[PDB]
């Protein structure tokens, strides 16, 4: 049977950005001619694999990651990129072997009166490294004295909030991404074309 | 022993649209994906965009996205580039390319020998061949002139004197429209006995003609 | 997006020498640098896919190395018929296939001098009510060459064009062809019709002219 | 207890290079968002690069290629180097953390620094009193120094009601050229002494002078 | 890539009046990304309001902020002297922006300027240069002219004049004009004196001096 992709596109609700989503795909025959003509996408990018080849290729498993950001921050989820989603909430690979998805969505993820569910990672004191996820919650210390998780001078929570409205400009509106990863393994593959 | 054989250039009004075709010969057309590849007049290439195997699967260059179209029949073998509102910087020469499928990416393994497409609200014209009569070897030539637009094919002979010709390549002149010189250099000998006749094809506006180069 | 940026843009080497030619990419494009010949008026042609892979009839004085961002091309041997301009083209951004700016390989050969020729404007033209004067360069090297119109021993400028043919790929030679437009009653106004000629095989400036009428 | 004080500004020839310090106390430099934005005399702020607390770099098109900006988490400092400066460079440069962005605005400040860009040479300043004669005027001559600024306190601090201290004036000579003056009651004028107190800090010219009546 | 405008470019309001400040942008933007910074002269900005409408610490509760979309507004409840300043909106797209800042002028009823003459020290003379030195202090509104006149000649192209911007207590201006000879042009005279007119004088006022006494 098919592998499991719109149970990732066509979700109701999409994750944040710093606790993003990933959907493990394996055992199964993927089908991706009807998934790249299903939505309209407003960018569609592949780095080390033609989304036509697709459907020739094998792999040991598939991976899907999903979340939802800026439209003035898509620019950031790809291969050597740089800034606050890249370093501190989404980072791929330099030499990334894979798809970057995203679309609007206006129209899904933006309240009247502001959509304060999603959020990103705005201090941190390292950048992430490739594929990692950080949910913590804990107060920042960007000063000499410790916070002892109190917010307060120099310390300060580390995750920011988007309140997406749908009057905004695009590059404030909400975009859902997909980043299909393609993992080639020394093993027995489980996902053909 | 692969061939794309291309064909729809010509003239065209800013805004207005035009369809170019290209025609795939020996090697298994419905499984490979194709591509269109353009070059601007003295500029480089710029890749416009692919449509898979199938013909499902269609991606275009931001320089011409929701505003050209790609497609292709696999019964007939023939890739097309639907070229709609068109700006004048969409002038240049048009190339088909089959990807080689010897990578996970894509690349441009064959080419079609391009088809020339002039975006430009001014009319075609025709030219005038005035003969370059000569005077140690001599030298005899056509000038094309006044001919609107790019390109002209000129030959001798249909294509039976090849070794000596030389075909220059046009000019504007300040009237908009271009000239074009061809020459040949023949031994003086054979002057009043050997027969001289250049061939002059345009395309933009459909017209040719032959004539005759005398001392 | 992903630049390529070829250097140089324009080299001369002579026929039988080595020639390398280098391709850098904004990032990282692993090995996914391709290498394209594209001769005058026609076609580009796959030499290289894949950094160092040789396209499937391609001469063996072609090869390719590089990755990462660092790629280069070269030609062992180089023969006549290599004048052209290749350019290298990343494909790890599938979506987003750019080409480099070019690099234009000229052949470098000995000096050739010129033989000039000098054509009066046809009867057939003069009955339309225009008049070209059209002299021609034939077979030199190197390309810089001068070329001067003098009417009644008058310079002429303002009232020509040249246009140069590439390189020849048997000889390596270029051909010069100004054409001296102007009108009729222009034409009749004066009498010689003169075209001087400027380059580095001729120990003199030669200058081929006509007498209107003669 | 929060500070950021910055040095490195001064006179720099075209073409020449430049680094600014931001010495921070309160808050640590490395686990920042530290920025520099820039203000041209009579003109406006330009934010000019970013250095995020992970290390990722960012800079303004009008300075992207010439300018890199830098940390020592020892020294709890902030660089900038500025490379290939022009007439444009010339500005008060102020270190600040943050970004500008939600929950990262540029907080706190600088006091800046200047720096001119100019093919001229560094000056000292010269210092002469202004004599007084119900209320009196005395003040300091500071005259033909280069580049600015020069900064003017009273009594060291301990006067500042009434002080003007007016905006340097470029004379026909290449030189600046102010003065700073203050107000006193007539009848003070034998019982306080009035020391002006001009730092010229391009060139590290301290000067201190007793203004008294003639 | 969202570009913000403010207006008007100067303000001139009586002190205890209500300043409102303009900050237009050409797309909606959201009010969490603005920001207003203030500048007093000579001086760091500093940050007055962010997201568009909260107060930062320490700032007078006379400052505030609101609006959303394509208009955003600073507000400056009872106008005092100490607040004049330039005053920036800043908002973030992919890039920190600013705007183009709002001077604040405060206007204040005529004052006529107190004049003052200084002879060159004779340190200075010693050098072979002589500097006399007119003072304006404390007029409003900014228009004054001053006259050199040396042994009651007009004295043009030998003087320069500077003024400080409007005082942050008294919303007066000050100005200083010197006159530059050198030693030996100065002791060809006897009489240095600057004529002063102004709004607030009913009569201009001169300020004379002798070279030697
Ligand atoms: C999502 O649902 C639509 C129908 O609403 C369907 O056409 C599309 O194929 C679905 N997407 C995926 C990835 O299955």
């Amino acid at each position: 049977n098919l592998c499991p992709f719109g149970e990732v596109f066509n979700a109701t609700r999409f994750a944040s950005v710093y606790a993003w989503n990933r959907k493990r795909i394996s055992n199964c025959v993927a089908d991706y001619s009807v998934l790249y003509n299903s939505a309209s996408f407003s960018t569609f990018k592949c780095y080390g694999v033609s989304p036509t080849k697709l459907n020739d290729l094998c792999f040991t498993n598939v991976y899907a990651d999903s979340f939802v950001i800026r439209g003035d921050e898509v620019r950031q989820i790809a291969p050597g990129q740089t800034g606050n989603i890249a370093d501190y909430n989404y980072k791929l690979p330099d030499d990334f072997t894979g798809c970057v998805i995203a679309w609007n969505s206006n129209n899904l993820d933006s309240k009247v009166g502001g959509n304060y569910n999603y959020l990103y990672r705005l201090f941190r004191k390292s950048n992430l490294k490739p594929f990692e996820r950080d949910i913590s919650t804990e107060i920042y210390q960007a000063g000499s004295t410790p916070c002892n998780g109190v917010k307060g001078f120099n310390c300060y929570f580390p995750l920011q909030s988007y309140g997406f409205q749908p009057t905004y400009g695009v590059g404030y509106q909400p975009y859902r991404v997909v980043v299909l990863s393609f993992e080639l393994l020394h093993a027995p593959a489980t996902v053909c074309g | 022993e692969v061939q794309l054989v291309e064909s729809g250039g010509g003239v065209v009004q800013p805004g207005r649209s035009l369809r170019l075709s290209c025609a795939a010969s020996a090697f298994t057309f419905s499984s490979y994906d194709m591509h269109w590849v353009r070059q601007a007049p003295g500029k480089g290439l710029e890749w416009v965009a692919v449509i898979s195997y199938d013909g499902s699967n269609k991606y275009y260059a931001d320089s011409v996205k929701g505003r050209f179209t790609i497609s292709r029949d696999n019964s007939k073998n023939t890739l097309y580039l639907q070229m709609n509102s068109l700006r004048a910087e969409d002038t240049a020469v048009y190339y088909c390319a089959k990807d080689g499928g010897k990578l996970w990416v894509y690349y441009f393994d064959y080419w079609g020998q391009g088809t020339l497409v002039t975006v430009s609200s001014a009319s075609t014209k025709g030219p005038s061949v005035f003969p370059l009569a000569p005077s140690g070897t001599a030298a005899l030539g056509c000038l094309v002139k006044d001919y609107f637009p790019e390109p002209v094919t000129v030959s001798w002979n249909s294509g039976a004197l090849t070794s000596g010709v030389h075909t220059f390549p046009a000019v504007l002149q300040s009237s908009g429209l271009y000239s074009l010189s061809s020459v040949v250099t023949v031994p003086s000998s054979s002057l009043g006995t050997q027969t001289y006749i250049c061939n002059v094809n345009h395309k933009p506006s459909n017209t040719k003609v032959d004539k005759r180069v005398e001392p | 997006d992903i630049q390529m940026t070829q250097s140089p843009s324009s080299l001369s080497a002579s026929v039988g020498d080595r020639v390398t030619i280098t391709c850098r990419a904004s990032q990282s494009i692993s090995s996914y640098l391709n290498w394209y010949q594209q001769k005058p008026g026609k076609a580009p042609k796959l030499l290289i896919y894949a950094a160092s892979s040789l396209q499937s009839g391609v001469p063996s004085r072609f090869s390719g190395s590089g990755s990462g961002t660092d790629f280069t091309l070269t030609i062992s041997s180089l023969q006549p018929e290599d004048f052209a301009t290749y350019y290298c083209q990343q494909s790890y951004s599938t979506l987003a296939l750019t080409f480099g700016g070019g690099t234009k390989v000229e052949i470098k050969r000995t000096v050739a001098a010129p033989s000039v020729f000098i054509f009066p404007p046809s009867d057939e033209q003069l009955k339309s009510g225009t008049a070209s004067v059209v002299c021609l360069l034939n077979n030199f090297y190197p390309r810089e060459a001068k070329v001067q119109w003098k009417v009644d021993n008058a310079l002429q400028s303002g009232n020509s064009q040249e246009s140069v043919t590439e390189q020849d790929s048997k000889d390596s030679t270029y051909s010069l062809s100004s054409t001296l437009t102007l009108s009729k009653a222009d034409y009749e106004k004066h009498k010689v019709y003169a075209c001087e000629v400027t380059h580095q095989g001729l120990s003199s400036p030669v200058t081929k002219s006509f007498n209107r009428g003669e």
